[PDB]
């Protein structure tokens, strides 16, 4: 039924690859000196429009479109947070000490105290994208890590299955073969693969810390505001 | 009714 | 560091014997059940795994090789994910039932006495329900949870010196040997290679969803302070 | 000194 379990790993990649969101920018505003309600509106814009990119880029995962609309609601509305968040992670992995939210804004974690509970985020994910740094994660397996997270986010929380973890082995087998064609040997394959997917668990959790921010600060569009709505069973 | 309904679909 | 020179099998070996056992509640079937009676059950059960846990932890290879500073903060991460997970294992033949303590089996119609629990309940039996579908083997648990007490806090760490650091790259050596122990494991089990890499992928998977479970278990347990123990009190309280 | 961090210290 599903096309995608029928792609090669090769064809899995470059399938990833097409669909990556563009690098957007934020605001040219030269005001430098950033104060709690600038810096967060900024943030805020700037994932309020990543996130209609990040909706594009979902359908073009693929088996994701092989899902009913519930499943597909479900699974962005959980994982929207750790899909930015990994992303953030990535372009920032060249800029040690710094995050790169855009080109034209890259901050290190002294701007992040404007903001009060953001500096704990903020050295999370310089940890995170330290920590990418010195494995030399490729482009190759960032997307297969961030696709893994778009599916496996909420996949256990389908209760009032199956599909998404075939589609997820399948993503696995594109790791591995990636990892082989690197040259690393099997053990270090698979001691690989466990690290990446260990360092999704930390990305989850700086998900869920930031959440617990997000709604209790709580001018962000009704896009957004639904997204962060979803997460107030609390 | 959501925006993430349109937004998937549009 | 004797843990990077066990084999597999000893690895297994010394996990399985650190097992803490499985704890009974004082609970009395005679009284109704209240808001308040089922969360004190859940209170004084969790005080008193919490003691085992805390002499596990230590008989886990390369866990007292840590400072006692690493210690600290790994279980105070980490202490809710354990009790989850062990919940969770015992729990899987028993389906739409939590198996808190063998004289305390709930479901989540009973979840449902305190305000936000069910939710939780659900996504408890939903991931116990996964380790049935597997068929999760007791020598693959051990490791996913030995796994947790290693990962869930190890880029919390201040780290402020490079010798600090080093502290980080010895629990990187262990887990990989936990990795090492899990394929072990499943080539042994008659796996061939591409499915040893699958479930080994489906078993961290299932990692994540437990570190969410245990977010928003920290999230509700803020607030149910505000309405125990003093060891709880403070793992509870190294979470706001 | 914490209570976690006596328990693990006991010996
Ligand atoms: C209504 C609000 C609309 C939400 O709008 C927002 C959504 C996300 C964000 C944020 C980020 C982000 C944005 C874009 C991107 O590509 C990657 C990351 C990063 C990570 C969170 S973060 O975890 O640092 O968030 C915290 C943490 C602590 C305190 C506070 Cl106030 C917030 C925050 O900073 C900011 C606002
Ligand atoms: C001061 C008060 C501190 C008391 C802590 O003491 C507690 C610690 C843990 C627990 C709990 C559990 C548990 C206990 C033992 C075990 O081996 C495995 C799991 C399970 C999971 C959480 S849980 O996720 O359901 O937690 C929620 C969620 C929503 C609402 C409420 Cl009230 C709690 C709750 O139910 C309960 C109390």
């Amino acid at each position: 039924n599903s096309l995608a379990l029928s792609l090669t790993a090769d064809q899995m990649v470059s399938a990833l690859l097409d669909a990556e969101p563009p690098i957007l920018y934020s605001e040219y505003d030269p005001t430098r000196p950033f104060s709690e309600a600038s810096m967060m509106g900024l943030l805020t814009n700037l994932a309020d429009r990543e996130l209609v990119h990040m909706i594009n880029w979902a359908k073009r995962v693929p088996g994701f479109v092989d899902l009913t609309l519930h499943d597909q609601v479900h699974l962005l509305e959980c994982a929207w947070l750790e899909i930015l968040m990994i992303g953030l992670v990535w372009r920032s992995m060249e800029h040690p000490g710094k995050l790169l939210f855009a080109p034209n804004l890259l901050l290190d974690r002294n701007q992040g105290k404007c903001v009060e509970g953001m500096v704990e985020i903020f050295d999370m994910l310089l940890a995170t994208s330290s920590r990418f740094r010195m494995m030399n994660l490729q482009g190759e397996e960032f997307v297969c890590l961030k696709s893994i997270i778009l599916l496996n986010s909420g996949v256990y929380t389908f209760l009032s299955k199956d599909h998404i973890h075939r589609v997820l082995d399948k993503i696995t087998d594109t790791l591995i073969h990636l990892m082989a064609k690197a040259g690393l040997t099997l053990q270090q394959q698979h001691q690989r693969l466990a690290q990446l997917l260990l360092i999704l668990s930390h990305i989850r959790h700086m998900s869920n810390k930031g959440m617990e921010h997000l709604y209790s600060m709580k001018p962000l569009s009704d896009l957004l505001l639904e997204m962060l709505d979803a997460h107030r069973l609390h | 009714h959501k925006i993430l309904h349109r937004l998937l679909q549009d």
